[PDB]
């Protein structure tokens, strides 16, 4: 099962970029991915989700205008639209699966079948 | 919630078991996970919802805990099962992961 | 009553955007044939209804009606919410008589399309100016 | 769309099978009725499902599905195959208008697979209240 | 009136999810046996009620009823409160008669399950397109 992405240029500060991952094996309309950022020394933090249809897009409260996700159900790919890059939040990206959810809240969540990773660096 | 876990580093022989203590600041209704970051790759699941073991995990891994302090209690350290064991929590709002833990022999 | 996924080409503020619509069933209560946009939420999707009618002994005329309902819903700031905000209705109603030929009917339809493309009407609608 | 629908592996022991050919929508209320072909005008097991749209009064979708299957009776010297006992079963959901698809399906599936669990099965087969 | 923690296997949009339910007591007011999901909040939990009934001289029939109530909450709305937002009801009501045998009753139940698994009904429900 492959979840390969490619958006890994060296981008000037203040700029923008666009990156996408393909998916095989998993029927793409059945699920909803999410991006997860790994800060390049150790730690991790959640970027944003989308639902199965592509309408509800969930963000965190810390960054609001900087990120928008579009979901392309026809080509089994989703696009992460990144804009107004800040300095020092350049780190590797991964895409999750939403494999094993439960609970009442949507973002009660589980993450299997991680991606390979592409660096974004300023 | 500030999720913390207490061992920053660790060393055991390949015969002896070990536990990873984790602690939640606010009570979580048995909704955490465990990931297994290897050296030069990507994480994967070990323990689902703090007790449920998957099929993809080896049977050596086992986790328990209810309410506040959660842990995984790996019973046999097989050689070259090492890396970085992150913790994650799914309650409240922004899910936030752990800091990190080493598991060198 | 044939239906298909209808693409709309070169509709936008610039004329570069495209739209895709999929059919979602004829309602047999009142002849309303609906088309919609491929979304999960049933209340955050652009929809287009069309309903040809029949003459009774009450009104004695054909009455073709097309409704368009575009609902723009704004961002929900707190975390996750989403809520519809404003509506943008649109109505088209032809009142074709019994003995009309198809030439004058297509003349009315082509006239309405070309007048929707006129500079005067996009002055009136897109900028909300009164007539000049 | 409509289709000939065939139930598979369904019965007390699960070895039975069923098949239907839709009898067509009734225009007046929108009820869409499937039927299982049985020659008689009235002994047929029939199943009807019609989904509404939120009206001015209530504002939420209300999918509703009936299933009503009757039964035969014996010869009384006149061969008429009369009907005696009905067995209606209805199912209704009412998700609100903002619900996303994932939420909606989840409830549908759960209802379906809940019935297979023994707790429901004892109650339904055997009328012994849980 | 036996009860136990009931697991639900392969229920989801994909069929990979599992659910666990624990019993929370028979209400003797109206025969309602409830099962619930293991949560702390009494208003943010998926719950399943079931109630076999009895015939009086009013209605003269058995009346089995199953309700399912799923509520999905929404998170912070400018404060950390996890408040409720939407409901999703579900109702199943059998109306079995007195002289029914168990074969036709189990036939109705198996028929309802297999029709819930049909492609036509998930076309009607999961996508809301009228059929």
């Amino acid at each position: 099962v492959q979840l390969v992405e490619s958006g890994g240029d060296l981008v000037r500060p203040g700029g923008s970029l666009k990156l996408s991952c393909a998916a095989s094996g998993f029927t793409f309309s059945n699920y909803g991915m999410s991006w997860v950022r790994q800060t390049p020394d150790k730690r991790l933090e959640w970027v944003a989700t989308i639902t199965s249809g592509g309408s509800y897009t969930y963000h965190p409260d810390s960054l609001k205008g900087r990120i928008t996700i579009s979901r392309d159900n026809a080509k089994n790919t989703l696009y992460l639209q990144m804009s107004s890059l800040k300095s020092e939040d350049t780190a590797m990206f991964y895409c999750t699966r939403r494999g094993y959810y439960s609970g009442s809240t949507y973002v009660d969540y589980a993450m299997d079948y991680w991606g390979q990773g592409t660096s974004v660096t300023v | 919630i500030v999720i913390t876990q207490t061992p920053a580093i660790l060393s055991v022989s390949p015969g002896e078991r070990v536990s990873f203590s984790c602690r939640a600041s606010q009570g979580i209704g048995t909704s955490i996970h465990w990931y297994q970051q290897r050296t030069n790759g990507s994480p994967r699941l070990l323990i689902k919802y703090a007790s449920e073991s998957l099929s993809g995990t080896p049977a050596r891994f086992s986790g328990s805990g209810s309410g506040t302090d959660f842990t995984l209690s790996i019973n046999s350290v097989e050689s070259e099962d090492v890396g970085d064991y992150y913790c994650q929590q799914s309650y409240r709002w922004p899910p936030t992961f752990g800091a990190g833990t080493k598991l060198e022999l | 009553a044939k239906l298909e996924t209808v693409t709309l080409g070169n509709i936008g503020k610039d004329g570069k955007q495209t739209l895709v619509l999929n059919p979602r069933g004829v309602n047999p209560t009142n002849g309303v044939a609906s088309l919609s946009q491929a979304g999960a939420v049933p209340a955050l999707e652009k929809r287009v209804t069309v309903s040809v009618s029949q003459p009774s002994r009450n009104r004695k005329n054909y009455k073709v009606q097309v409704k368009i309902q575009n609902p723009t819903a704004c961002t929900a700031n707190g975390s996750c919410d989403p809520s519809v905000t404003r509506q943008a209705y649109a109505d088209v109603t032809f009142s074709f008589t019994q003995y009309s030929t198809d030439e004058e009917r297509a003349f009315v339809r082509t006239e309405l399309a070309a007048l929707l493309a006129s500079p005067l009407l996009i002055d009136a609608i897109d900028q909300l100016n009164p007539a000049y």
